[PDB]
């Protein structure tokens, strides 16, 4: 026949070496494909989908509590509310989203992200919160002013229910700690105002999300799972 | 020639003869994925301009001095301001290392510049501290300039781009330097681009009456910088 | 690890791709096949099943619907693991036939169950399993009765042999890899974040829940 | 040697390209696996590095920046060195990954982790690693502070184990052989004139220093 | 299938051969290529950069001094200053450059070189040397007289500070030495002439190149590197 | 991959069979060929 040569290689079973296999049932056709909606072409699909950010993570936070972020009337104007880092795949409150799950499944990521906060008050309450990003290679702002110093947005929930803060850049290379990280504050610019017979309290809800902008890559297995 | 950039002025000769550092000049970046997010800042007013470091007094006895960038600028002006915080950085500069010395003295000085140069330990494992790598506006001092402390032969340092200054023809030399890295944008404060260098090969000489010491002067004009992010 | 810096490019689009996420051949099942004459039963039977291991599990249970076809490797080895030249038989049983219920039993002999022949000298033998539903995809979220016995959607079943007419004493276990090719998949669902409580239902400790993210002091405080 | 003439012919240019002066597989570390169940480990780990054996170390550190793929190649065999069918495992582990804490550790089973199975009796395995680093080039020359664990430009690394149920008692040695492909070379350095004291650090003897040309009686004497 | 026959070379690894490998990890696109300035395409590149030739070769020079070629007012007319081979695969005062160093990868070498002499006194010192090349096959020259009836170059520094020598042809084919070498030298054509209160001793500086003539062929591995 | 079968005559070596074998030096280019008087293109040219 035609002269060959074997080669290094032969005989070998690599798991990700894509070849033929030979089809152990030939003649069957399988059932035809109809129309399903949501169909999904990409995790990066599920990435851009804003869920709910678990700012109250502590010890003393049980139910559906952790999601939310409380603001009261006895606080007093100029003062922090919530601080939380920017880290969809480390250990923090970026683990219940989807970003923070699908990040667990690969070794870098890079891109824009978007967090939304969501404030749920009685139609008459009025006030104002700042809410500001503090880039990486800075710790988290000590009083409103230097905060005021760097991006941020006033959003007055009397006027505006909802406010999205996007993140400009963000990067994870990758047991020394190589992401620097960068945190999101809320501050009271003014103090929760209140008209009588009205609760006086009201919570925060925190959302986060992926930009087009981003992008993941080098495979791996989640640190969740055991087994 | 006078060379007027923002408010310095220096007195200089006009000569074409430079040196280009790998024959290509500072370039603003290409466009970029998290600049196109945030776009950069290339300040041109009072931030790029001539900064004229303490003059070194080369002497018989002298081994030579080296500098690291961007770290040399880390603290000055402007520069070292946009230095400080802004976590991404780019720039190319322009050298220009001077010597003034009369008729009467002889000596030579090879200058070069050399990417991402590492000063080694002389032990073990003495890792050399922060001194060696950031050595700040006035500089280091080698120990072996035959070795150039990085264990490599000064006979072979002129694959770099480098220019002889011998103090029978040439006084002063000029050498263009782009940014050179292996990722566009990087850390101005924990990494240096590369360094500079002015080792005496030939040593200093004169006979009594003249200066026992000869001033070598640097100076630093920056090149499309670009900043970032600001920490 | 090492190699701290800044990435300022957009990485490669093509791996996070629902086909390429499900790709990359892994290790289904584990199953020993003693051949010890009439004290041991001398043949195995896997049913094809993908939840078997949670770590695959967790990324199925991630969509409501999904179509591929399989592509199965068989690794076996005795023991110690030096090799021997002894004949094997993989059969594969389609859905709604009757498995093996012995070594020489006349099932073994059926044509219409598919069958290889290989030397356990040989490398691993390769097979490739069409989309066997007869809905348009398989799904493991039924809300309903399905009853009807073991996993849904069923795939089938392999079984192994030695190939001999006296009973060679071996000890062998077939190492099983898979790996989904031309996955489609659909409506996508949350990631569970309860530990599995046991295989075909969702069923989670109720005295104990787990919550998403860990704790820290203070919520005014981040590092 | 021999042949004592005069070339008045220009060479060959082709051998003297970057890209020739880096190819040619070679051997780049030496691995040994015994496997003798509870008393010894049963399995090796080696991490990628270039600069292991000083010989392409000094080839490598004529450059500040290079790219390239990578192509491995192991040669085992056993003492003596006659070869047994047994089945082995070289499995490669990305940058940014946990690697086998022991033999029959859940590592092994991690499908990201792109496995090779070859029995002992095969010819040598090959295979292809791409351009890993997350910048556009590897720098064994990075002056600042890399820390963050061990060599720098991390590119994997392999383990290699025998696949059995119980423990064979086998002694192995993988010599890996390594061949840079599409080699890309920036900024070239000089060649070092003095002895290496340690890997990773660029360190050499104050007090000891070697000349780089030898020595003559008087400089007024060529021979 | 496909009748064929197997035949020698089959199941055997060679390590120069030239042949495909299966990708381990396919799918994975690296990191996108960026301009470097400063890329090398031939090893021919780093022969042609002239580099410093250590002349002063001696147990009685110890740092930068052996890359110094004295000259003094002590000195008289006529008598010769320095000589070396020329042979960059040697051991001797090629061993310094990027020549000698890049020789030693290759078996043979040949094509054509360059000397550069470089004076460094005052600017008011002055005098002639006889910068003279014996080609191979004959020992040095003996006096002044036999080095100028042959290829040279009479050098005055205080007109030109610079002079370059084309050596037109060497090669080594290659224990018996092959390269019958060919000598540099260096002659006093006048005394080194010193006005008052200026020093009356300098240093020349040597350096080597190869031309774009010069080829190399037949890889090895160095004689320095030990392991 | 492509289905194949072995045959007689695999894995033997015939002295006079013309087949390839690898080169064990490649990127090695020989010395250029010159002009050398007197070439022999047959035997018949020395019988004659």
């Amino acid at each position: 026949g035609i002269p060959a040569e074997l080669r290094p290689g032969t005989n070998q079973f690599l798991t990700t070496d894509d070849d033929t296999a030979a089809p152990i049932l030939p003649g069957f056709t399988p059932t035809p494909t109809i129309h399903i909606p949501g169909e999904v072409h990409s995790l990066l699909e599920l990435c851009r989908v804003e869920t709910i950010l678990e700012v109250n993570n502590t010890t003393e936070a049980t139910g559906l509590t952790r999601l939310l972020i409380p603001v009261s009337s006895q606080n007093k104007a100029d003062e922090l509310c919530a601080a939380f880092m920017v880290d969809p795949g480390r250990i923090g409150p970026w683990q219940s989203t989807l970003v923070g799950q699908i990040c667990r499944y690969y070794t870098q990521w890079s891109g824009s992200l978007k967090v939304t906060f969501m404030f749920t008050g009685s139609f008459m309450a009025t006030g104002k919160m700042l809410v500001a990003y503090s880039p990486p290679g800075s710790a988290q702002p000590a009083n409103r002013e230097t905060a005021m110093l760097g991006t941020h947005v006033i959003w007055d929930f009397g006027l505006q229910s909802s406010v999205s803060l996007v993140i400009p850049w963000i990067s994870n290379t990758h047991n020394y700690d190589y992401y620097t990280a960068g945190v999101v504050t809320l501050w009271y610019q003014t103090n929760y105002v209140v008209p009588p017979e009205t609760p006086g309290e009201a919570y925060i809800i925190a959302m986060g999300a992926d930009l087009y902008k981003f992008t993941l890559k080098i495979c791996k297995d989640t640190d969740e799972v055991t087994q | 020639a006078q060379l007027t950039v923002g408010n310095s002025s220096i007195t200089t000769q006009e000569a074409a003869n430079i040196v280009l550092a790998y024959g290509e000049w500072p370039e603003y970046c290409p466009d970029t994925d998290a600049t196109a997010v945030d776009k950069p800042t290339r300040p041109d007013v009072s931030v790029n301009r001539f900064y004229t470091l303490d003059s070194k007094m080369w002497q018989e006895n002298s081994t030579g001095w080296y500098w690291k960038f961007p770290d040399v600028l880390n603290k000055t002006g402007v520069f070292g301001q946009n230095a400080q915080f802004h976590y991404l950085y780019r720039s190319g500069f322009c050298l220009h290392v001077q010597c003034n010395a009369s008729k009467f003295h002889q000596g030579a000085l090879l200058v070069a510049v050399i990417p991402e140069f590492v000063i080694a330990g002389r032990g073990e494992a003495p890792h050399p501290g922060f001194t060696t790598t950031f050595p700040g506006t006035t500089g280091a001092t080698f120990h072996d300039p035959y070795v150039l402390d990085s264990g490599v032969p000064l006979s072979q340092a002129l694959i770099y781009p480098h220019q002889w200054i011998n103090l029978r023809t040439n006084n002063c030399a000029t050498v263009i330097v782009p940014y050179i890295n292996a990722v566009p944008f990087d850390s101005a404060i924990n990494h240096s681009n590369f360094g500079l260098i002015v080792i005496p090969v030939s040593p200093l000489k004169y006979s009594s009456g003249a200066t026992t010491a000869i001033p070598i002067t640097i100076t630093i004009a920056p090149l499309n910088s670009e900043f970032g992010g600001l920490r | 690890m090492i190699e701290t810096r800044c990435v300022v490019n957009r990485n490669g689009v093509l791996e996070t791709t629902i086909n390429h996420f499900f790709s990359r051949s892994g290790l289904v099942g584990v199953v020993n096949l003693t051949d010890g004459g009439t004290d041991t039963t001398g043949y195995v039977t896997w049913d094809i099943d993908i939840m078997g291991f949670v770590q695959l599990r967790r990324k199925c249970e991630m969509f409501t619907y999904m179509r591929f076809n399989a592509e199965f490797t068989f690794v076996t080895t005795t023991k110690n693991g030096e090799a021997r030249p002894y004949m094997l038989q993989y059969m594969y049983v389609p859905p709604g036939a009757p498995k093996p219920t012995g070594r020489d039993a006349f099932q073994w002999q059926t044509a219409t169950n598919p069958s290889v022949f290989v030397k356990l000298t040989d490398p691993p033998a390769q097979v490739s399993v069409p989309f066997m539903s007869p809905a348009s995809a398989y799904q493991w979220f039924y809300d309903g009765y399905p009853t009807f016995g073991c996993p849904n959607n069923m795939m089938g079943t392999f079984a192994v042999r030695v190939v001999s007419r006296e009973a060679s004493q071996l000890k062998l276990q077939t190492r099983v890899y898979m790996k989904l090719k031309h996955v489609r998949a659909w409506v996508p669902r949350p990631i569970r974040s309860q530990p599995y409580l046991l295989k075909n239902f969702p069923n989670y400790d109720s005295s104990k829940i787990t919550n998403s993210a860990r704790d820290r002091s203070s919520i005014k405080q981040a590092n």
